[PDB]
């Protein structure tokens, strides 16, 4: 059904760019679809980065000219993929990333309201460190 | 200070909604009476004039895949053809042995009017409708024999498709998108409420579409799962292209008394000269409006080299173009048509020369797959000519794995047909009530 | 008709909400023609008995004198009727509903009675 | 702009026991529009209840919430073996959406 | 709905028979659905016919003017409604309903010319 | 039931106009049944929605505050209603009526909305 | 249909016990029917006696302790039967007595109020003379 | 449907013959019938569409029918009915035949 | 029609097979 795969695990250095991709299996589109881009610190309580819904990006107060997000609708072979770049990286960045998609189509199911939105389906994360 | 409950009725809400949409048909009757398939007569209401409004800085998500009016359509469809072709001849004693000598001089013995006769009937019947079961004489079979009884059309009933209106009951509406380029998915910009949907002729085709609406400003490829080759593509037409399709075959069909009132209509000798179907296709129309489906097709597909290939599974409804031009249906091939590389090499051959297909007419008719009952078309006394504009193609996408994308014609289901049609619309229903807090404290 | 002004402020669809208001004037189409007709019939005499039942009657604006606790909502007019649609605020109130419209059915019950007792 | 805590942070209970997970918000979310997570140790976590006590498709029937006013409250009757870790609660009603440190459960 | 306290005293009847009130929200079964629903439908459209034509339209304890010669009945009050059910009393006047029916009717039209008239 | 006093004069028909008002109580056979009883519904439901949309609701002689531009009509009093008939005077206002009917609601919203505004 | 037979006619003792049985022949019930005792005097208007309506035994304020009323619901062969007791006779009880019974089915015939109802059978009657 | 404590004998015309006797169950009984007759069922065309299904050849053994019946808890429950039936017919001896 | 047959029976009957012309022997 839904299965939301991204990339894998690596360590880099601080002043970097980072891109993490997101494959998102069994979603049509991104127009009827929108995908949040949560973080988890190591044992710490998680933190929203911004979202990319019906094609408007958008990030939290933090992360203003600091985060980039990027989408790619149905193509002939590879799914729809979303990918996340964070340039000027410090060491507080080093993270869990998590890539999560929620159905937008129905209005009245509750998990969206106003662009804010519950998270249905989760990605495996990115484990990321110095 | 405080605020106090305040109904209100007539509030601009909706919700999604499946509901039963009945028939609205332009008022004809003054065409004698000529009962069609699609029955003008029970489709009381006649459209008046359209009634439009639209929605300002309204957004409202569509679906065409999930869209239940296709289903409604589709069920409608069915129901209407065996509600026509019911009433009439059933012609149950024709599964025999066939005494045959394209087409084939084949002789049979039919029952005549009385029980205790029999009558020796020469009748022909093309090659497709013809099923095999040292000599010169061979002996035949039909093509349905082992599915179900074989039906006539009927004698008085045309099967001229003419547009059809389908609007909502009281307290639902219809939502059209009017988006320029819309994919069918996703959020629409601006979305205006309407009665009834456009004027839709039900006209069934498969691999090829035939008369419809055309698009706004460019080619549109809209398909429920692009990735997925199992899954048909529908090409929506920038602009149209005219076809001739013509059967300057002079007929004398005879009818014969196979029953208390089975009248059985059969084909006789050609008279004057024999002349075989085709369809003419212009050339260089053709194949830029096929350049710019590759071109508007490469940006999907990652900017592959769009390669057309002909129909490779032997099937005689899915290989060929299905249609009526005027009680006939044609099947002839496209493999003239559907044969090019797109961006291979940037260059052209082409040529802009008028195309003719053979075609493969028959009158066994098992359309709607199993599920449609079985006709017998009866043969047309005059030469047949109807001129049709195409407005799409229905593709198909080849499990290797290369640089280059073949995409087959063929599509699948006959919901397919209307599925280019029925996109921008949407069934959804309404509730007025609505309560909100104000200062009014009485009542 | 009613579906004009739909995405506009709570103020103009108010004095939209009753400027179209209302115009009015064996076969398988004739099933689909009775079905269609049952159910609009359906749908307006659920529309009327709310209606009436919470007193309205035949009132387009009703008006009820039952409170507004800071459960249903939390947030002060302007902000209802400016930063809001009504799409929007009902789907805020989606599942009160039910709640508001016994209250609104017991308020009036009690009002009918007040005055039925007090007509003496 | 929501500080929503959940409390107790930390618990301890066995299979067979009702557990009360609850998080008072900092304001008071009328329009229900709250998100329950559960995260199992290692993956990810995944969506249990939304829009305030609603069920997700996929989801075992002893994991019901409630709402009222500002206080949120989840409930696992008959807790399962599964159901051990941590839990979130979320609003998602006012831009941007905020979760709490996190609730688990241990033998 | 209101099947309710049907045995009881009528004037717990009163005060029950507006404490449900009511909380609303080509095959043979099709065949019944619709005949059901248009009989619904034609019952309730009676009631409703019945009710406003006296002027009571959407109220559910409806007053009127109308006198009570001691010929329908010649019980007093507190005997009528505690000596008595509702099925009781609707026996007990079975026959006079269509009289009374058209009393309530000529009454309606008689105070509704009257203030017409008066309202220059 | 309203045919009678058709061709009497206005104040005649008037007084009739209440006098019956009214006094109320597969097969091819019972398709024509459900036919005619669905009309019939629907046609009480369109009258029932003018009345009660223009504010009258269950009165049968129904007020209303609309002016008279000699524009429908330009004859007085005493003519309309002893030289003529009901339907000679929906003849003479017969392509008037949906401007009518127009009026007749916008003033029904006018007002409805100043008495909401005026509660305060 | 509704035939109704009871006993025959008897010369009795001031002091004595008489015992009227009364057959009810189309009667299904004495749940859904009521039968009914009453007694015409010779040359004399009638007069009622009691009833056991759906197995409730009554009987006239003069007859207190004096009549005794049975009933016998419907059996294998017997039709149901409702029998007539009375004790300490005298000589003003010599009359004709006769046992009706009514439906009380629908409570918009009208036939029956509260108890009190009307006897739409009758029977023959058994002369009782001292 | 099961009863609530007792049996119940229900007819409209009890004293009447020609009227069938319904008997309620205090208490129900479970019985087991199967066909252990393994059949090969062959579908021939009998017409255009026209399928007929005709009984093969048993394969493996040849059995018959039969249906199991828990003889104490039968004959207990017939007894009740009996007992229930013997009131309604004036304390007769109840026979079935 | 006639079944030639010989608990359950094996019978033989002429029966009408996919075409009007042809003939089966159904046992
Ligand atoms: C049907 O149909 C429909 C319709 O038609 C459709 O839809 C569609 O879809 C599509 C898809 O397919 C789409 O497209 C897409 O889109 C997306 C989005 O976009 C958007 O956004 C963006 C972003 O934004 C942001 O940023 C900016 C800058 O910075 C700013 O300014 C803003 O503001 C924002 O910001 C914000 O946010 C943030 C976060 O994020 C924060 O932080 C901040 O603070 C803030 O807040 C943008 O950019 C864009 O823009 C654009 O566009 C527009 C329009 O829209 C315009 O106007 C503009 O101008 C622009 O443009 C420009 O550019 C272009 C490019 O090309 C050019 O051309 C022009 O000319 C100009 O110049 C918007 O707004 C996007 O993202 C995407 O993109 C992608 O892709 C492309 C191609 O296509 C490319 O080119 C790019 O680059 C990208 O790619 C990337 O990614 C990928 C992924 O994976 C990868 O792979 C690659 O490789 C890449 O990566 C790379 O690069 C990058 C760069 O950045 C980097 O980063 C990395 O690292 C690497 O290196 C696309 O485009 C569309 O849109 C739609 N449309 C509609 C109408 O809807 C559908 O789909 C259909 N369907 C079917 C089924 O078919
Ligand atoms: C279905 O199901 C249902 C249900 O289940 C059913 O129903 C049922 O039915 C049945 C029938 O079948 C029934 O049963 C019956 O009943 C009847 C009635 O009862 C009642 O009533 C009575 C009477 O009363 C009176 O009296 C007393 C004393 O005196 C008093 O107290 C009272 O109050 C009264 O008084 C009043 O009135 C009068 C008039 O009449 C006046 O005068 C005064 O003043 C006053 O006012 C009584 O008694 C009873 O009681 C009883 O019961 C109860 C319950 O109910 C109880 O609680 C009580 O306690 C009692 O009991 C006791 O007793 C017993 C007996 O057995 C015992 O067991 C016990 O334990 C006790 O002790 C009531 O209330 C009746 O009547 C009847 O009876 C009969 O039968 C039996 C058997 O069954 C016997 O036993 C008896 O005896 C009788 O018999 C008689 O009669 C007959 C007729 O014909 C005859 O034949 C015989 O032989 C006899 O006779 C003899 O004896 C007598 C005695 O008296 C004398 O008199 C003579 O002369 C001779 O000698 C029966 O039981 C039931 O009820 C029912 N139930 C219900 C629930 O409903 C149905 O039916 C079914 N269906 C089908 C179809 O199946
Ligand atoms: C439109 O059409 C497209 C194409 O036809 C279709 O895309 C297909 O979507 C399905 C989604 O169900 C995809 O199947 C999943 O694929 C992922 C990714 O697999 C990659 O890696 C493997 C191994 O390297 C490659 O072979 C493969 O090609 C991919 O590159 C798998 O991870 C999924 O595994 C699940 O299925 C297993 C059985 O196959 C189960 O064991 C299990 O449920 C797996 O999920 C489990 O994984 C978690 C760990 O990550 C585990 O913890 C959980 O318990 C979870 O249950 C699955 O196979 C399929 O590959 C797509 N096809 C293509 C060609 O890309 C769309 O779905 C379709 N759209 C609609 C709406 O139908
Ligand atoms: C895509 O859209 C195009 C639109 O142009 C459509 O082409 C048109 O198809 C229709 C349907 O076949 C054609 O209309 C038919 O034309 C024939 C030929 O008439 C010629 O001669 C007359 C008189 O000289 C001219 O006026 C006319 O222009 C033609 O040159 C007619 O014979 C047909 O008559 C049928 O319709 C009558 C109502 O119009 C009915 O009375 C009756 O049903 C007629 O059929 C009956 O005739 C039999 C006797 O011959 C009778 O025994 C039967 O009962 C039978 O029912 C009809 O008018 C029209 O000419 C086409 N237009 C062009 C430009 O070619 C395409 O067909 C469409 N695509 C697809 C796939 O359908
Ligand atoms: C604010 O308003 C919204 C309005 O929708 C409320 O949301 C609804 O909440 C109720 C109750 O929480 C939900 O009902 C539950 O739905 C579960 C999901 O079922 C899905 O899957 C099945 C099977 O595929 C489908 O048939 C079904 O349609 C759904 O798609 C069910 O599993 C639940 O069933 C439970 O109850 C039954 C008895 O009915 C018991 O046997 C079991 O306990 C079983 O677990 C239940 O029916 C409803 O789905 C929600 N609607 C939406 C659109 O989300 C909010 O609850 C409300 N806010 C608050 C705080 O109440
Ligand atoms: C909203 O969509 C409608 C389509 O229905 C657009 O209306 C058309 O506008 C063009 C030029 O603006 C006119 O030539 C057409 O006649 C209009 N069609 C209709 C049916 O009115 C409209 O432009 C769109 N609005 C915006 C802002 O894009
Ligand atoms: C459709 O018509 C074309 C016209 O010839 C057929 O093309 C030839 O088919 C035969 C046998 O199928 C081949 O031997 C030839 O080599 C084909 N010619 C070319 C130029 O490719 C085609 O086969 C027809 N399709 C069907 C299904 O009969
Ligand atoms: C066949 O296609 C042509 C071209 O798209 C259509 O011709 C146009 O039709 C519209 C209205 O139907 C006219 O306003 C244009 O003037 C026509 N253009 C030309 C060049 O004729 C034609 O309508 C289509 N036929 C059908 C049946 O839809
Ligand atoms: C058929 O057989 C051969 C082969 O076509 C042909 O020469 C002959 O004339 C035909 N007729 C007969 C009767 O053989
Ligand atoms: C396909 O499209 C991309 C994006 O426009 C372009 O960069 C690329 O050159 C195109 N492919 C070819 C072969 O031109
Ligand atoms: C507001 O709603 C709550 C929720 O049930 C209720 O308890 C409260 O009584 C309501 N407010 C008032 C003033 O009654
Ligand atoms: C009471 O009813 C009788 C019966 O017709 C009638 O004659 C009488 O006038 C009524 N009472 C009054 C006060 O009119
Ligand atoms: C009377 O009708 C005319 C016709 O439109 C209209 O212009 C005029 O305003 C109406 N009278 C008044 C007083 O408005
Ligand atoms: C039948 O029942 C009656 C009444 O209970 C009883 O007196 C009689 O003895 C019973 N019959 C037998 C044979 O016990």
């Amino acid at each position: 059904q839904i299965h939301l795969v991204q990339s894998g695990t690596e360590v880099k250095k601080p002043g970097s760019s980072v891109t993490v991709s997101c494959k998102a299996y069994g979603v049509n589109t991104f127009g009827l679809y929108a995908v949040n881009w949560v973080r988890q610190a190591p044992g710490q309580s998680l933190e929203y980065i911004g979202q990319i819904w019906r094609w408007k990006s958008s990030a939290s107060h933090h992360f203003r000219g600091r985060v980039l997000i990027s989408a790619v609708d149905l193509t002939g072979s590879s799914p729809p993929i979303s990918s996340l770049e964070i340039k000027n990286l410090t060491s507080d960045d080093t993270a869990v990333y998590f890539c999560t998609t929620t159905s937008t189509y129905d209005r009245w199911s509750g998990l969206h309201h106003d662009g804010v939105m519950a998270f249905s389906s989760w990605g495996q994360g990115t484990l990321i460190s110095v | 200070n405080n605020l106090w409950v305040t109904v209100y009725y007539g509030v601009p809400v909706w919700r999604d909604a499946d509901t039963t949409l009945f028939c609205a048909s332009d008022a004809k009757a003054y065409e004698t009476e000529v009962h069609n398939v699609w029955a003008t007569h029970a489709c009381v209401p006649t459209d008046p004039n359209p009634q439009e409004m639209h929605l300002k800085n309204v957004t409202e998500n569509f679906n065409m895949w999930k869209n239940n009016m296709v289903e409604q359509m589709h069920e409608d469809i069915i129901s209407l053809w065996d509600q026509s072709l019911k009433p009439c001849v059933k012609l149950t004693p024709l599964c025999v042995t066939l005494n045959c000598t394209d087409v084939r001089n084949c002789s049979f013995n039919m029952t005549t009017e009385l029980r205790d006769k029999q009558q020796k009937v020469y009748a022909l019947f093309y090659k497709l409708d013809i099923v095999p079961i040292s000599s010169n004489f061979s002996e035949y079979r039909l093509i349905n024999c082992n599915t179900s009884v074989i039906k006539q059309a009927c004698p008085k009933v045309s099967f001229d498709p003419i547009p059809i209106h389908y609007c909502t009951p009281a307290g639902y509406a219809i939502l059209r998108c009017n988006d320029k380029k819309f994919n069918g998915t996703g959020p629409c910009k601006n979305v205006s409420s309407v009665q009834c949907t456009h004027g839709i002729k039900p006209v069934v085709s498969t691999q090829l579409l035939l008369n419809g609406s055309l698009a706004e400003e460019g080619i549109i490829i809209r398909s429920e799962n692009l990735t997925n080759n199992a899954k048909t593509i529908i090409v929506h037409f920038n602009e149209s292209v005219k076809i001739n399709c013509t059967r300057p075959s002079n007929n004398t069909r005879t009818g014969i008394h196979i029953g208390p009132g089975q009248v059985f209509y059969k084909t006789g000798d050609i008279i004057g000269d024999i002349r075989k179907a085709y369809c003419n296709i212009s050339g260089a129309q053709w194949h830029k409006v096929l350049g710019r489906v590759a071109n508007k097709l490469k940006e999907h597909f990652n900017n592959k080299t769009i390669v057309f290939k002909p129909s490779s599974g032997g099937d005689p409804e899915i290989t060929m173009h299905s249609f009526n031009c005027r009680g006939e249906f044609f099947y002839c091939n496209t493999t003239k048509l559907f044969n090019s590389t797109w961006g291979g090499n940037k260059n052209e051959t082409r040529d802009n020369g008028t195309i003719t297909i053979p075609c493969r007419i028959k009158q066994i008719i098992n359309m709607w797959q199993g599920v449609g009952q079985a006709m017998y078309a009866p043969p047309i006394k005059g030469v047949i000519k109807c001129l049709s504009n195409i407005t799409g193609i229905l593709l198909t996408r080849d499990n290797d794995t290369e640089n280059n994308e073949t995409f087959r014609p063929g599509g699948g289901d006959m919901r397919d047909n209307w599925r280019n049609e029925l996109y921008k619309y949407k069934v959804v229903q309404i509730e007025p009530l609505g309560i909100a807090p104000t200062k009014c404290k009485r009542r | 008709g009613f579906l004009g002004a739909a995405g506009s402020t709570m103020g103009a669809a108010s004095i939209t909400l009753t400027v179209q208001a209302r115009q009015l004037l064996l076969t398988v189409w004739g099933i689909k023609q009775l079905q269609a007709r049952v159910l609009a019939v359906e749908r307006y005499l659920q529309d009327q008995k709310f209606l009436g039942l919470w007193g309205c009657s035949g009132k387009i604006i009703c008006c009820t004198a039952v409170p507004w606790n800071s459960s249903w909502s939390n947030k002060t007019f302007e902000e209802i009727w400016n930063n809001m649609t009504w799409i929007e605020w009902e789907r805020e109130i989606s599942n009160y509903t039910s709640q508001i419209y016994d209250i609104l059915t017991i308020s009036q019950t009690q009002q009918e009675k007040n005055e039925k007792d007090l007509l003496e | 702009d929501i500080q929503m805590t959940q409390s107790p942070s930390t618990l301890s209970a066995s299979t067979g026991d009702t557990v009360r997970i609850s998080c008072r918000a900092s304001q008071s979310i009328t329009g229900n529009w709250v998100a329950w997570y559960q995260q199992r140790p290692g993956k990810a976590p995944r969506l249990l209840i939304y829009r305030g006590a609603a069920l997700l498709g996929g989801v075992p029937s002893r994991f019901r919430g409630s709402a009222a006013g500002t206080d949120f409250t989840l409930t696992i009757g008959n807790l399962q073996a599964e159901d051990f870790g941590t839990f979130y609660c979320q609003q998602y009603d006012t831009y941007p959406g905020t979760f709490g440190q996190g609730t688990k459960v241990e033998v």
